[PDB]
């Protein structure tokens, strides 16, 4: 039922670029924050598809 | 007989460095490395002035933790009046700060640096085996503050298995605060660092400005006062590891005589003998007054009412110095005829201890020579308002949700500020369910 | 014991190389009478570097000045040290320079440069211990230019395995008007990055900015800006110039100076602001001789210190004062701005210092140091060669003997892969903080 | 160990920016020349603060500041202190303002605030490390409004967590060159309220009505306006670049007076009203001249 | 007891000619050109003249053998400020310098010379029966480097068998030197110089030159200063084979208790009570903070905590010169309390060693009349900082690849580099995770390694 | 995807309630902030479904 | 498949328990729920970040 909704969030985790080497010590903190942003966003979203589906 | 001490936050590290540089005045450890008194360099080791190790040829330095994230802090003690004696090798501290909040130091940019100072305590751990719990500096929102302590007991009580400690929570003070949002945080740590703890005791700040500006008649709120005051008290606590006498039992006994429950945990810290350049001349010192003037309000850390305030423990703590003879006498002059409203379905038996060697005053301050100690370290059941006041005030300001989104997007959810309201609310009706006397 | 001797190539190169010669020798002093002239014997060896025994106690070069329009060469070599050389040398035909690289490289083989590899296989064979050999290369024009790229590809074939001193020009396009400049400076450093050891581009261009924007010079002759380059190439030289307390052979800092023997490619400056033309004889003590050490001014390029990952820097200092204030001033540079902060070979400084002043201010410094705002340089060259190349521009005689658009092509490809590989060694921090393993090791 | 960049805007902006730094540096005094001029030898971090290192204790700001109209900072160039500024803050063109909202916004300004953002990245790193940003900013051109709302949409893509301090001058129907204002406010704080951290209600027509009013000046000019808002920002920031033993650093500043965080806007008024002209010259005791601290007029 | 001394390197011959001028005012070697003591040509015969014996042309010349493909120090040991002390004809100048490189030495410029080492060492080895080993002066780039000391000590292990190959591999100050690649020679030592070696020692230049900027104030921050000092550390060493008599601990049981393992290789030394020529008025001669001083940074050639890095042996090493007896005086002083971490599978006491005949004192430099000795030389696992500091370095400039196109195109290899790197490796683990008190094997149940 | 892209869609159409409420500043302007949540993360996949529909 | 079926069994393993007593046990209850449902959700997490 959700063994497609965990591959959508393998495709999240599929989303993350490496942590590049070739990128400026400024630049791949701002790839490390918009990460950390994203799965705050995708923990909500995972309480949610685990709250809602129990009912 | 050996502990090392850790310290964090900016106040903590003020306090930290202004009890050391009272301890090495007091026991002669002078800024040449050796205390003169014998030929040891660096320091000793030998029953009582055991705060030191050999590092080096001899050599023995005074062994505690100076931690912040504010770098300027270390180099603002390190150009003090015990300059360059302090470790040239743990002094360690961060680049940013997490610029008084808790959130961002406890699970972002600290999470970084825990292990580092992990590592720092593990390398002071594989050190000289004595081990009696520990002494932590901290406040509510001075420094780091909150951030480290949160994460740093719980990696205690996992990490190193089951072993006592102890810490020193910085009670805030609003007239001479720096933030607004103090019972966030007061309410986070209290309900962390409490539940994950062995001992505490909680010192406020605005009763050393009850005490100064109330008591003593000076007309100056700095925390350079605050530092010297601290010194003072923590010295006389620790004066029982620090100096051998009659009754020079250890802090693991005193924490083995104290604490009754994992929740009914504090103590009312009770000294009050207040002194200054003013109420040092010319003065007479008895055992009458200085043992009378305890339960008064106008003498406590946490304001409570002494009919309403309800001892479980009334142990005390004597600087001696003169004789046992005469707090044998007070035994009888005082503490007999002590028919003082109790808890009820306990034992009523007072507690003295005397310890002798003296610490020296200290030096270039504002008291003179002064003798007797009446640290009287007993408990109350009625402390459940000074922080149920601290509770109404979060409850009404709460409601309106603020301050909550810079407490959002760091980990944690509302379910968190639930459960830490439940954790203060149990606390306090758990203390008039059965702490407060019942049947 | 040791020698580096001379050669030219360059319709701007003849000038500047007797001009360095002379003021690499003008406090030595080998006169050409025939008798001795000794003030200093301390520098036995280091004048035999440059100038070899060939009579009794008498130290000469093995100066082959070639041209291809002797006119210069007619005109300039009487100078006093000037006719001090074995005769046999400044072997020259007048078939013509016409400014043309095809031409000069193609078609003047046989009839001037094997000649010249016949001269210096007997120069370089009866003298007593060889470390390579010296020009300044010219890109003035395009004879120059491939005449000193045909010596290059000669003599990586005459001695193969030994360390050869290669410099280059840059051109004034202010100054230089011809109509086409980039096309055999191009091809020429295309040539240079996988022919050669090292290169110090010394230039005209941002140095006659400098001297017509900052020196305030109503005269920028070639006289006074050879004089100043002259200055900043003997700054450069004190290195084999001087006995020190190492007395280091070039052969050592030629590897030295390469991380990877590929790029070669720096200048050198010369931080106490030397006083040719608009004059001043003050004497440059410490601080002022260390403020002007990072500045964005006198650097002979595009001047950017936010532009800079600097990788080996050297400041020889004669000046007689002790290291410790210019150890302590060094590490002040180095620690208060970021951009330094590269952390490969963290020792990456020298600090040399010898007792032998260059001219009359006793005491004075320079500037050499790595330089890393040439990609804009090779940029502001490049493409404005692809300006000319995309609707064959000027093919009025670079149609050559010998034509492709293979060699354009790959020339241009290896330029580009030059200066992206150089653009991804300016960037990808792959020393400071750049890896995995600064913020813990698990992060996904 | 603490430092903030120097980012300007605007035609207006940039010279109340010249007047902030000129009486922020009255009480300084930094030379332009190189002879050193030190305010107080221990505030080398206090003078680091602002004023970064270039050179040995040459210390200047990171003087970067971006118009079309050059005549506004050629004319502010030759000031006092009109000259310490790196040679890197010259990143402009000719194309003019003409008060247009939209080239600031969206056409023109898409093709130049590249340098701007380059400049400020380049120069950010240039230090120990990188605790705020500010920016003077106004809306009583057109361009200005749109090019700071861009640049502060591209440093909240680029550098989230840094603080910016963002003044911003309200429109006035005082003193107007043209009216079309109310679009350059109600697309202008449409996304600032939900962009920048704290914010400034200097007003334009409530400051023009204490300055006549209850002042009486007869100079309604841009002189003196100038001169009481850089005084008053003056001792705003006065405590955030002198931290005795108080007032909290920059995200403590967020922390202690931004609950709902769109509602920071706070009003920056003064006690005394000093101002060039009607003066008043007594040593301004604490309650009878702090009594003008509570007056919501 | 007549071992073979091989000095190469720029450090190495300075070092070499200076010590041996050291040894002729030792040993009473005047320039007259033999001693107004004993009246053996050359030199003597005695237990302890033993150093200088017949090999030359019966004149007992001093023995070492000066090889060096950079021709200035050849010539400066030439034509220094002794012609005709050392040996008369045997000193075989180089014709072509390495300059500062290396890689040069092992593979392209040192390759002519190899066959005249091998022949001056089969002329030196072929000598008197006493022979417990190599005088080795080690040197890792300066010169040749570690390039002849490297095909030496190869080829000595492979064709000469299994001899003793005690080495003095000096890391210098990267502040006096002037090279930069150096970490890539102080790396690849532990390939080609460390394994098929059979024992070592350390000497260093970064705490000489602490204490001539800073503590003994002396205003030489040159290798002439680091010569007058290292000259005293090796006229120390070489009193034990030097100074015979009633306490003669040599060279015979030393190598016994200096070195536990194979890749224990590197010891320490500790030797620091000096007197400056700025402190030569008559003042405290002191045998107390010699004792109260060792474990504080000033006598470590290396700045390491000993708070961290445990001692599976100690050699202790008091060299004075007024009583015999002072040995049990000195025994009673300060050795009793001593709780110093160990590892828990070591012994505990000190070793005394003492040359109770005064010696002759080295005049024009920046000491007094020294003639006490304190030091503490051990292997200790506090090196692995000093290694971890060399790797760091390493890494930056591997990460940096400076130099690597240099030192690729004549025989090396980055599968060389790799090897090592392992190698290098293994003497990390040797000191880093097994050096410590590997007692967490005996048993318990948490999840741990099973 | 290509066919389980619409997945995803009837995904965020299965498990959407209407915003039940549950006291006040709650579940009609934080829930349903969520919900616009989880759609500004099919907007963040919708530009980078653009980016894979180019491959 | 038996994966969704393992972590929604558990979720019906971690029941709502009875609200009874003198309010001791019950802080030790929610803290019960949170923890349990934590680790649950890692392992779905886990489970699903191998696949």
């Amino acid at each position: 039922d959700l063994l497609k909704a965990v591959r959508l969030i393998k495709f999240l985790y599929q989303s993350n670029p490496p942590p590049n080497p070739e990128g400026t010590r400024q630049a791949r903190r701002n790839r490390r924050r918009r990460w950390r942003e994203r799965q705050r966003q995708i923990h909500s979203i995972s309480e949610r598809i685990l709250s809602t589906y129990l009912g | 007989r050996e502990c090392i001490s850790i310290h964090v936050g900016q106040a903590g590290v003020q306090i930290g460095n202004a009890c050391w540089e009272l301890y090495c005045l007091e026991h002669g450890i002078q800024p040449d490395g050796q205390m003169p008194s014998d030929k040891t360099i660096g320091g000793g080791d030998d029953s009582f002035n055991t705060f030191f190790s050999e590092t080096g040829a001899g050599k023995h330095v005074p062994r505690a933790v100076f931690v912040d994230l504010e770098p300027t802090v270390i180099d603002e003690v390190r150009t003090g009046t015990y300059r360059q004696l302090f470790h040239p090798e743990q002094l360690i501290t961060g680049k940013e700060d997490a610029a008084n909040n808790y959130a961002r130091g406890h699970y972002t940019i600290g999470k970084e640096i825990i292990d580092l100072v992990l590592d720092r305590i593990r390398k002071l751990a594989d050190q000289c085996t004595g081990l009696q719990g520990f002494s932590v500096f901290h406040s509510f929102g001075g420094g780091t503050g909150s951030g480290f302590t949160s994460l740093l007991m719980e990696r205690l009580s996992v990490d190193y298995g089951k072993k006592s400690k102890l810490e020193f929570s910085i009670y805030p003070a609003p007239q001479v605060s720096t933030a607004v949002v103090e019972p966030y945080n007061s309410i986070l740590t209290t309900h962390t660092t409490l539940e994950h703890s062995d001992c505490a005791f909680m010192v406020d700040n605005e009763a050393i400005y009850d005490i100064c500006r109330r008591n003593l008649d000076i007309e100056r709120p700095t925390y350079t006062n605050l530092n010297r005051l601290i010194g003072q008290i923590v010295s006389s606590i620790t004066a029982s590891l620090r100096f051998d006498g009659a009754l020079n039992v250890d802090l693991t006994e005193f924490q083995t005589n104290l604490v009754p429950y994992p929740r009914a945990h504090f103590p009312l810290a009770t000294y009050a003998p207040v002194i200054s350049a003013e109420k040092a001349y010319h003065e007479q010192l008895s055992v009458a007054e200085i043992t009378n003037a305890c339960f008064e309000p106008a003498n406590q850390m946490v304001k409570c009412d002494p009919r309403h305030g309800k001892y479980m423990a009334c142990c005390l703590l004597y600087r001696g110095d003169v004789v046992p003879k005469d707090v044998n006498a007070a035994i009888a002059t005082i503490k007999t005829k002590r028919t003082i409203q109790f808890v009820d379905w306990c034992p009523t038996g007072f507690k003295v201890g005397i310890n002798y060697e003296p610490p020296t005053v200290v030096p270039g301050g504002d008291l003179a020579k002064v003798q007797r100690a009446v640290c009287m370290l007993s408990n109350t059941t009625a402390i459940a308002e000074a922080w149920a006041r601290l509770d109404h005030k979060f409850d009404l300001m709460y409601a309106k949700r603020a301050f909550v989104h810079w407490y959002v997007g760091e980990g944690m959810e509302e379910g968190e500020f639930s459960e830490a309201r439940e954790d203060m609310a149990a606390l306090e009706k758990d203390y008039e369910e059965v702490g407060v006397d019942s049947v | 014991m040791r020698e580096i001797v001379h050669i030219q190539a360059g319709q701007c190169g003849n000038q500047i190389g007797a001009k360095f010669w002379e003021v690499i020798s003008d406090e030595h002093g080998i006169d050409p009478t025939g008798s001795y002239h000794g003030d200093s014997d301390l520098q036995l060896e280091r004048i035999n570097v440059y100038y070899n025994e060939a009579a009794g106690n008498k130290y000469v070069p093995r100066a082959i000045l070639v041209d291809l329009e002797p006119g210069t060469m007619d005109s300039v070599r009487s100078g006093p040290f000037g006719q001090i050389f074995r005769p046999d040398n400044f072997v020259f035909g007048q078939s013509g320079a016409g400014n043309n690289w095809a031409k000069g490289h193609y078609t003047e083989g046989a009839e001037l440069v094997d000649s010249v590899l016949d001269v210096v296989r007997k120069e370089s064979e009866s003298c007593d211990c060889l470390q390579g050999f010296q020009l300044t290369h010219s890109l003035g024009g395009g004879t120059g230019s491939g005449m000193g790229t045909l010596l290059i590809s000669k003599i990586r074939e005459e001695y193969p395995d030994r360390i050869m001193n290669t410099f280059s020009v840059v051109p004034s396009p202010k100054v230089s008007d011809t109509v086409v400049e980039p096309y055999n400076a191009t091809l020429s450093v295309h040539q240079l990055v996988e022919n050669t050891d090292e290169t110090y581009c010394i230039d005209n261009e941002a140095l006659y900015d400098i001297c017509f924007r900052t020196l305030k010079l109503t005269t920028p002759t070639y006289g006074d800006l050879n004089h100043l380059v002259s200055a900043t190439m003997s700054g450069v030289t004190t290195c084999l110039r001087f006995p020190g307390q190492l007395n280091a052979d070039l052969r050592k800092l030629a590897v030295n100076m390469v991380p990877f023997p590929r790029l070669h490619f720096f200048m050198p400056g010369f931080a106490p602001l030397t006083s040719r033309g608009s004059q001043q004889y003050r004497a440059l003590t410490v601080p002022e001789l260390t403020q002007q050490m990072f500045d964005a001014k006198n650097m002979m390029a595009a001047c950017d210190p936010r532009h800079g990952r600097y990788l080996t820097v050297a400041a020889v200092f004669r000046g007689r004062m002790s290291m410790k204030e210019v150890d302590e001033q060094m590490l002040n540079v180095q620690n208060k701005n970021s951009s330094y902060f590269v952390e490969w070979i963290p020792n990456n400084v020298k600090t040399a210092v010898c007792d032998i002043p260059p001219r009359g201010l006793k005491m004075s410094a320079t500037f050499i140091g790595n330089s890393t705002a040439i990609q804009e340089l090779f940029k502001r060259i490049s493409e404005q060669f692809t300006a000319m190349f995309r609707r064959k521009a000027f093919l009025h005689w670079y149609t050559g003997e010998g034509m492709d658009e293979m060699e354009f092509t790959e020339a241009e490809s290896n330029m580009n892969d030059l200066v992206s590989e150089y653009q991804q060694y300016q960037d990808a921090t792959a020393d400071e903080q750049g890896e995995f393993e600064e913020e813990g090791e698990e992060d996904e």
